């Protein structure tokens, strides 16, 4: 069935307060009391990249040129691929060409 | 040789600076998510140097920054093996998570703590990162399980809902038995080989490696969601759809395949390992796929298309194709990236509404998100000339023509065909039919930091498969002369889904019920392991626990055993050796007992 | 500040420049202004550094143990010299230890140098790995957490007997 | 050891003697000045161990031990200015002179060189935590925990006494470099067996062995603050210090009587893992998932393998500092609440945000998180004991499983999910109980940084 | 929610529970608008040709017969709002309602950055001050002498007056606090 006339009073009551505090929950237009843009690419983007770029890429060349080429086994990369009719830069020969290929059908 | 590891640590650098930033107390006077966006972006440029060097001259690198600790004859250092992988996947992870924090900045407006949300995602990234470009084990573990507890804190981040906190947790013992299969791996490679170093990995690659690669695939099962550690991933689509999109989609899950990609020499070597790695990974597609078919939230269909398609590359694993398998990586990352995205947006449109049954006329009410979507939808279908058909159907044409086991070559196809036909599903009861969603509209999906990361997601899910495959160095030599019913299998059978799936939707929209049968149930009710497992694991786990531990053994069996045991044996004899009556009579007695007894013994000793 | 005596490095063959394309190159473009931006700053403020150094350059010397009797000439309980021999042992243990460190970078440095040709061409450095593992083994192995001159003597005594046991037949 | 004992020696008197509006005050920052004192004995630039006298010594597994002591009592005291404040001036006095003595003899049990010595000192260090949680305990059960405490620990050091006076008559000293160097194989009779039993079972109470740990959770429930971080953070690890310096004198029977003490352990830790799943107070979580890090101590001293030990050394420090946060916390909620009950405080992430992420750091560091050093613990014990057999990895699996289970459980009760809105007296947060958490935190993350301080003496 | 539960349900009640389960589990499983309302119809009419029983022992049975057919004929995965428990938005932002009484233990420069909403929290402080004594004699005063009571609760019976126990219900946090 429908409401009690006690629960439907007491509902009407609660719900009129709950209206009462919902707007005490208010802020005034005071609260709260607290105590050279240019262009995006010119100042918002180049900022960021000469600051938070530019000075943490200097540090870790520094640290990577004079802190872990000083040392033996740091950086380590394999071999280039080399290539017939290849010259070498560092040491000055030339790699000698392939055979004759003797299928050329496609 | 100066450059490369430059770039490769100012990615590190750029992607630590706004944790710094955020216990450095400025966040108050700054534009935090804003900013780390731009930090990320950045991140993904120098991250695309090295990714051109790579493409132009394949140096392959190890960079030691950092000496650690010397042990004996054992140095932990802090190394990075800079791999074709770790290169493609910190370009492809940067650019998803540009994309993730974007959508993120746009996705948790009104929320108090969006600051903490982009930290624990840049926080996430840096673990993933480390993870990724790891060199030793060591390095490698430490990103692993930074990962797997920043996943929990994400899954989580609605700290006051109790399914969020059980999947959460479900989630952390999931990827801690990974843990486990890692740890057994780690330990066995330590005591055989002298380190943790890939190199000597390397050298370990010329022996019986069954041990350490059982445990390798312990641990990939646990992190990639595979057959029977599986439940986790849809559990842990409870949190926020950018969490679920960067953690559950693009970059966490792919961890334990891209571990087994880093130990493929490994794997070549053993033919029970990659037999079962095949099985395992055709099982788990066909039983997600399965499990796809039915479900209604957007989310959870995703998330097992995700685990459906990590079943894939699994399967490509259990080929001797990683290399495969890491274009896959790269090409999922893409297409869940944006799907994800795309479904969060729908979501926020239509008001914190994640099911199918309450959406509908999406292509007409929301035509960019939803023209975005078919994209997702398409290209992870293996529309041709997409960014999937460069993975998925090497896939399909390695399976038909290697010698593999012909149930999991079945299963893989018609799992296939299933994610067409979910695919379908997804098409069908969103972006068509009449709408079902709450009358009030209050779609607008007009704001640039929702459009362009879906942009930057949508010219990757087209565009970006064709310029890694092209740029590719040629490795895993494919097969291209094959029948015409194998070489067009991929897209025949995707057709033939979206054809089935079609007329089932049709056959829905036919005004008649029908009665539910045990397939339907089965594919509904998440193929019973959840409910199942979950219940019977755990009962009996803290049953065990509570009834036999705690109570029995403490509470009353070791009390009864040692100390009042002890002290009820001291009272009794105090007792009856100080129940004296207090008699001189019978205490003269005793001394005259004592007097004979001492006569006796001097007799007996002499 | 390393020798190549003590970590070798083969000389690197790096290939000519051949651009077939009429395109330019980003990477040089790139690494062009990466020079002219940030490398000559770095190494301005290292010169800095390093005549900063010259002006205040001091020297420190690397410490030598001269020999003290080892243990076998060592009689049992005077604990003196079991003390002197026992601290030279475990200096030899960690010079050991070191030394194996610098076998397995060597070992590792090959393997990252050759990449696909590890197989054939780190067979030296695995055939002194071996060497030095197999020597590693004879002496230090399976003497537990209180490791020390007398029981590396002990193992080193069961072994030769045992070796010579094996050589009478 | 002097110059570390004499100004500690010295605090009692600056405690007798200071006003009481400022003796917390200055014995708190007199005891941070003997830690910061103490730190001169990792100045180890050679392989020869600091032998300052013919009496006290340093040792690269005594030199933590100490330095973790020192470093402690100020936080003690930290902890100890709270629930003191309804108190008298003499009984403040009183027990600050006791934890002072707490500190005091176990640097000297740290750093004597007698085996003799060492035990006047380990139950001279007993007296003082038998009168801190008899007198300061705050439920009934208090006394009754003592007693266990107290039997425990001296019918396990009963036997230890008779075994270190025959081996005094054996050989003719004690001294432990003279035993070291002067080491004598054992027979392998009946009469080494017992008294290879005997030497062992006073630091196995100590530790505790599973079976034998029953006085840890009550003590450990019933103590104060500062009792709980003394027993879980220095005294297990006493008796860890105890058995690593008698097993070098028990060769070789110690590779099969180590046998029962290697399965109690395993087992034990497991037992002891589900316990924390299934326990309804967080002191005594605290304590059986202390009681299960021990017993991994146990296994890898037992195996005695050199990886072992140093992982043995390495989980000494971390579980003592992570134990010593984990107790923290819980007495800070147990402040706010008055009560210990695991459940009853569930939400407290919402209001107290720094506490829960000390909380959240805390766990981890509980569960081996990487690159912490109670992981790098944890994974040289599996190491070492994978080495000593294959089949152990099972049960290490099961213990690492159920330990990340009971960690996230205590961090989803405790701080996640819907807040007890009926507490409304929970004051925001102490600024001495947030620095004694970043105080407890702090060298843990300098430790992980540089671990080869607490590497140990094999490596 | 805002109403208490009664000792039990009586059989119209089930009957309403059931009609209301039914009808959400045929829009679970007909999805499309047309189609719910065709089978809604369906039920409804089927409701009211087994209403006008008098017996109501037969009328129970057939309770039990159509509960049974509503277990068998359940939609594995029902719709669920996103608000509702089993939902996806159910208990989201509990980790966002902070009780009230934090504000006490609030600083003063807190407290002085929002001076006229605190100066409303002291002047409802100083409203319950006043009204408790009230209201627990009212509760003292409406209770029944017999055993019998329920957990619902009494208005307010005269002006200047508020329902007892009010606090904890007007002063929760929204369900929307951000
Ligand atoms: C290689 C990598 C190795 C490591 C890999 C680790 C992987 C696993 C990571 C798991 C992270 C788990 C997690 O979520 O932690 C959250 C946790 C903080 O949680 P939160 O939710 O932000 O807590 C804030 C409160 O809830 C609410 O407070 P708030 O919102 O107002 O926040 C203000 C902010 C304000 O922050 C601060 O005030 C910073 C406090 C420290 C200042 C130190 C200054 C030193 C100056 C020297 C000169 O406070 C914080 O951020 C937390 C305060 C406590 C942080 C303590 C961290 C250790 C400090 C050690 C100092 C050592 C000094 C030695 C001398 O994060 C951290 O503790 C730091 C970030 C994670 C670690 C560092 C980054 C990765 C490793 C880089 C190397
Ligand atoms: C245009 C402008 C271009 C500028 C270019 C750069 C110029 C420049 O600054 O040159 C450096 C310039 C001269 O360079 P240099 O003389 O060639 O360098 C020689 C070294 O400083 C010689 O070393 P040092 O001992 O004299 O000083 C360095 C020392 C400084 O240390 C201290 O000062 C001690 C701490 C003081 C704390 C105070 C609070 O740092 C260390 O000893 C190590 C610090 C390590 C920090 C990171 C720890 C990461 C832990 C990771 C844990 C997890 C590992 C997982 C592994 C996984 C695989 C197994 O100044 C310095 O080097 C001073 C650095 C001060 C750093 C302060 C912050 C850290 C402390
Ligand atoms: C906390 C643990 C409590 C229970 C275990 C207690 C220790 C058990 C193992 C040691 C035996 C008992 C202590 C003896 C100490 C000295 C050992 C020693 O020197 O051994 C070599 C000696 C032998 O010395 P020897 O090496 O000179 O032998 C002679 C050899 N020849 C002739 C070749 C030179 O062993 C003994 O003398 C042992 C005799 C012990 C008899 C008395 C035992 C009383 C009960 C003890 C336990 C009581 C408490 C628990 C009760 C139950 C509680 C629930
Ligand atoms: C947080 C990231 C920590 C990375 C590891 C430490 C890096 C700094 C370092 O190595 O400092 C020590 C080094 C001197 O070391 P060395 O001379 O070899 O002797 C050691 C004995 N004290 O000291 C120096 O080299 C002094 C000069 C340092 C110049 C600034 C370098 C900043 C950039 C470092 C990038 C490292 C990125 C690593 C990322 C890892 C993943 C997070
Ligand atoms: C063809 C080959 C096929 C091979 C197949 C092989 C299958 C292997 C399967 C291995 C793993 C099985 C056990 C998994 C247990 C998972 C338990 C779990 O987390 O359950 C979650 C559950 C609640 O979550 P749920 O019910 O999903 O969702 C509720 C949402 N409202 O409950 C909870 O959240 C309870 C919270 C945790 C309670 C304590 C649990 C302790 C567990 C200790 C286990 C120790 C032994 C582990 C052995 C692992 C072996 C791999
Ligand atoms: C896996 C390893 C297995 C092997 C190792 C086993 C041994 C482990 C260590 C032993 C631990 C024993 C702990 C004994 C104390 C615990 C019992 C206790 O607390 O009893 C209390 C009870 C008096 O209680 P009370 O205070 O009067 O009243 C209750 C409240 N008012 O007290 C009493 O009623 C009487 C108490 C008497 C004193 C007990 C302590 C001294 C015991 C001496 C034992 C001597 C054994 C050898 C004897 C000679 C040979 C037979
Ligand atoms: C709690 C669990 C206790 C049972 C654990 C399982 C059985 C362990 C058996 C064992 O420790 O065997 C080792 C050893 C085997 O005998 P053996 O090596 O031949 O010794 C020659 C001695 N004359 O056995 C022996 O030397 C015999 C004496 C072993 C005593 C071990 C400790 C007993 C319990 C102390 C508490």
């Amino acid at each position: 069935s429908g409401y009690t006339p006690d629960e439907k009073l007491r509902l009407q009551q609660l719900r009129e307060l709950r209206r009462r505090w919902l707007k005490d929950q208010e802020l005034s237009p005071r609260e709260p009391v607290l105590p050279k843009n240019m262009v995006f690419k010119a100042y918002r983007s180049s900022l960021f990249a000469v600051s938070h770029v530019l000075i943490p890429m200097w540090f870790v060349h520094y640290y990577v040129k004079y802190h872990m080429a000083t040392k033996p086994y740091t950086i380590v990369s394999s071999k280039p691929r080399i290539f017939p009719g290849d010259t070498i830069l560092e040491t000055g020969e030339v790699i000698p060409p392939m055979r004759d290929f003797p299928d050329q059908h496609h | 040789m100066n450059i490369f590891t430059t770039s490769i640590l100012l990615i590190f650098i750029l992607l630590l600076s706004p944790i710094l930033i955020s216990m450095s107390n400025l966040i108050k006077h700054i534009n935090f998510p804003l900013y780390t966006t731009t930090s990320i972006k950045f991140s993904f440029i120098i991250s695309l140097l090295p990714l051109l060097m790579f493409f132009h001259n394949n140096m392959e690198y190890m960079i030691t920054t950092w000496h650690w600790v010397t042990m004996n004859s054992m140095e932990l250092k802090m190394s990075f093996k800079t791999d074709f992988f770790s290169i493609l996947f910190t370009s492809v992870a940067l650019f998803v998570t540009w994309s993730i924090m974007q959508f993120s900045s746009w996705y948790m407006h009104s929320d108090p703590n969006i600051n903490r949300f982009i930290k624990y995602l840049t926080l996430f990234l840096i673990t993933m990162l480390i993870l990724t470009s790891a060199n030793n084990m060591f390095q490698l573990f430490i990103g692993w399980e930074g990962v797997g507890i920043m996943s929990f804190l994400l899954i989580g981040w609605w700290y006051g809902r109790t399914d969020a906190n059980t999947a959460a947790l479900q989630a952390i013992l999931y990827n801690r038995i990974g843990d486990i299969g890692f740890i057994l791996a780690m330990v066995w490679f330590s005591l055989n080989m002298n380190s943790w170093e890939l190199q000597q990995i390397m050298f370990s690659n010329n022996n019986d490696n069954l041990i350490p690669l059982m445990g390798l695939l312990i641990a990939a099962t646990g992190k990639s969601a595979q057959f029977g550690l599986h439940p986790w991933l849809p559990s842990a689509m409870e949190g926020p759809t950018p969490v679920s999109a960067l953690l559950h989609s693009s970059t966490m899950v792919v961890a334990g395949i891209f571990l087994l990609v880093r130990f493929h020499p490994l794997t070549t070597n053993n033919n029970f390992i990659l037999t079962t790695m095949l099985c395992l990974g055709a099982l788990t597609t066909l039983f997600t796929a399965i499990c796809a078919l039915t479900q209604n939230d957007i989310k959870k269909i995703i998330a097992f298309s995700t685990s459906s398609q990590l079943g894939l590359m699994m399967v490509t694993l259990g080929m001797n194709q990683p290399h495969l398998a890491f274009l896959h990586i790269c090409t999922h990352a893409f297409f869940k990236a944006m799907l994800f995205m795309c479904s969060g947006s729908i979501i926020h449109s239509l008001a914190d509404e994640q099911d199918i049954r309450k959406m509908g006329n999406i292509t007409k009410i929301m035509p960019f998100t939803s023209s975005c979507l078919v994209i997702g939808s398409l290209a992870l279908t293996g529309m041709p000339f997409l960014t999937g058909f460069y993975s998925k159907d090497l896939i399909i044409e390695a399976i038909n023509t290697c010698n593999t086991n012909a149930w999991a070559l079945l299963i893989t196809l018609i799992a296939t065909s299933m994610t067409a036909m979910y695919s379908m599903r997804i098409i069908y009861f969103v972006t068509m039919t009449k709408p079902r969603f709450p009358p009030l509209i209050s779609i607008n999906e007009n704001d640039p930091d929702l459009m362009n990361p879906i942009k930057r997601l949508a010219f990757g899910s087209i565009f970006a498969g064709f310029v890694i495959s092209y740029n590719i160095p040629p490795t895993s030599i494919p097969v291209l002369t094959m029948p015409w019913f194998l070489k067009t299998t991929a897209l025949i059978i995707s057709v033939l889904g979206f054809l089935i799936a079609l007329e089932l939707n049709n056959l829905t929209m036919k005004l008649s019920m029908n009665k539910a049968n045990p397939y339907s149930s089965f594919s509904t009710l998440l193929g019973f392991f959840p409910s199942i497992i979950h219940r019977i694991t755990p009962m009996k786990s803290l049953n065990l626990s509570l009834k036999t531990s705690l109570t029995l053994l403490d509470l009353i069996w070791l009390e009864k055993t040692i100390p009042k045991s002890t002290s009820t044996l001291h009272t009794n004899m105090t007792t009856l050796t100080t129940n004296q009556k207090g008699l001189i009579k019978l205490y003269f007695m005793s001394f005259l007992i004592n007097i004979i007894l001492i006569i006796i013994l001097y007799s007996i000793n002499l | 500040s390393w020798d190549k005596d003590v970590y070798p490095e083969p000389p690197s063959r790096t290939p000519a420049p051949s651009p077939q394309t009429s395109l330019p190159n980003p990477i040089t473009y790139l690494t062009k202004a990466y020079d002219l931006v940030v490398d000559w700053p770095v190494t301005l403020v290292r010169e800095f550094i390093e005549r900063q150094h010259a002006k205040n350059r001091t020297y420190y010397y690397h410490r030598q143990y001269r020999r003290v009797p080892d243990i076998t000439e060592c009689k049992e309980g005077d604990v003196l010299c079991i003390y002197e021999a026992e601290m030279q042992w475990r200096r030899d243990f960690k010079v050991d230890q070191e030394i194996m460190n610098i076998i397995q970078e060597r070992l590792k440095a090959c393997q990252q140098r050759e990449g696909e040709n590890y197989q054939q061409n780190c067979a030296k450095e695995l055939e002194q790995f071996t060497k030095v593992t197999k020597a590693y083994q004879d002496r230090y192995l399976d003497l537990g957490a209180y490791y020390s001159a007398r029981k590396c003597l002990a193992k080193q005594k069961q072994r030769m007997l045992e070796e010579r046991k094996a050589a009478r037949q | 050891m002097l110059k570390i004992i004499l100004p500690s020696l010295m605090l009692l008197p600056l405690t007798w003697l200071s006003s009481p509006k400022k003796t917390w005050t200055n014995v708190t920052s007199y005891s941070f000045l003997i830690s910061l004192t103490s730190l001169t004995l990792l100045w180890q630039t050679d392989e020869n161990y600091k032998n300052f006298s013919n009496m006290f010594s340093s040792d690269p597994l005594s030199t933590p031990l100490i330095i973790l002591t020192a470093w402690l009592l100020p936080l003690m005291l930290m902890a100890s200015q709270n629930h003191l404040k309804k108190d008298n001036n003499v009984l403040q006095k009183l027990y600050i002179s006791m934890l002072i003595s707490l500190q005091i003899l176990l640097i000297m049990t740290f750093s004597a060189t007698e085996l003799i010595m060492f035990y006047i000192l380990f139950e001279a260090t007993l007296i003082p935590t038998l009168i801190i949680i008899t007198r300061w305990g705050n439920q009934t059960e208090r006394l009754n925990a003592g007693i266990y405490f107290l039997f425990y620990t001296l019918i396990g050091s009963i036997p230890l006494l008779i075994a270190l006076i025959l081996i005094q008559n054996h050989v003719g000293t004690l001294n432990l470099m003279i035993l070291s160097f002067t080491t004598h194989t054992l027979d392998a009779s009946w009469s080494n067996n017992l008294l290879w039993l005997a030497c062992m079972m006073a630091f196995l109470i100590k530790m505790p062995l599973y079976g034998v740990h029953l006085w840890l959770p009550k003590a450990h429930v019933e103590a104060p603050i500062a009792g709980s971080m003394i027993l879980a953070a220095i005294l297990l690890k006493l008796g860890s210090y105890g058995m690593i310096r008698i097993s070098i004198i028990l060769d070789p029977l110690t590779k099969y009587m180590a046998y029962p003490f290697i399965l109690l352990s395993l087992w034990g830790m497991i037992m002891t893992s589900s316990i924390c799943l299934r326990q309804t107070d967080l002191k005594s979580l605290i304590a059986y998932s202390s009681v299960s890090h021990m017993a991994l101590v146990i296994a890898s001293i037992m195996i005695q393998t050199p990886w072992s030990f140093m992982g043995a050394t390495m989980l000494m420090i971390a579980h003592g500092l992570t134990s010593s946060l984990l107790f923290c916390l819980a007495n800070s909620n147990y402040e706010r609440i008055h009560s210990r009950t695991m459940i009853m405080a569930r939400g407290l992430q919402m209001v107290f945000p720094l506490m829960a992420t000390w909380w959240l750091m805390a766990s981890l560091a509980n569960l081996a998180l990487p690159p912490s050093i109670n992981l790098m613990g944890e994974l040289f014990i599996t190491m070492s004991l994978f080495s000593w057999s294959n089949f152990t990895i099972i049960l290490m699996g099961i213990n690492i499983i159920i330990t990340g289970m009971y960690s996230m459980y205590m961090i989803i009760t405790t701080q996640r999910g819907k807040l007890t809105n009926h507490m409304i007296n929970l004051q925001p947060s102490h600024t001495r109980e947030l620095t004694l958490m970043a105080l407890h935190m702090i060298p843990l993350i300098l430790l992980t940084t540089s671990p080869k301080l607490i590497t140990g003496l094999t490596m | 929610a805002f109403c208490a539960p009664p000792a039990y349900l009586t059989h119209q009640q089930k009957v309403l529970r059931l009609y209301k389960r039914a009808l959400r589990h045929l829009e679970s499983w007909c999805i499309h608008r047309d189609k719910y309302r065709y089978f809604a119809c369906l039920m409804r009419a089927r409701f009211e040709e087994h209403k006008n029983e008098k017996d109501m022992m037969r009328a129970t049975q057939l309770l039990r017969e159509a509960e049974e057919e509503f277990w068998q004929n359940q939609h594995p995965q029902p719709y669920i709002f996103p608000d509702s428990p089993g939902g996806t938005s159910f208990e989201r932002y509990e980790c966002y309602k902070v009780p009230e009484w934090c504000l006490d233990y609030w600083h003063p420069s807190e407290k002085a950055m929002y001076p006229d909403y605190f100066s409303k929290r002291e002047q409802w402080k100083k409203l319950r001050m006043e009204s408790w004594d009230r209201e627990v004699k009212q509760l003292q005063e409406e209770t029944s002498p017999d055993g019998i009571m329920t957990e619902a609760l009494p208005p307010a019976r005269r002006e200047g007056d508020l329902p007892p126990l009010w606090w904890h219900i007007v002063t929760r946090p929204r369900e929307r606090p951000t």
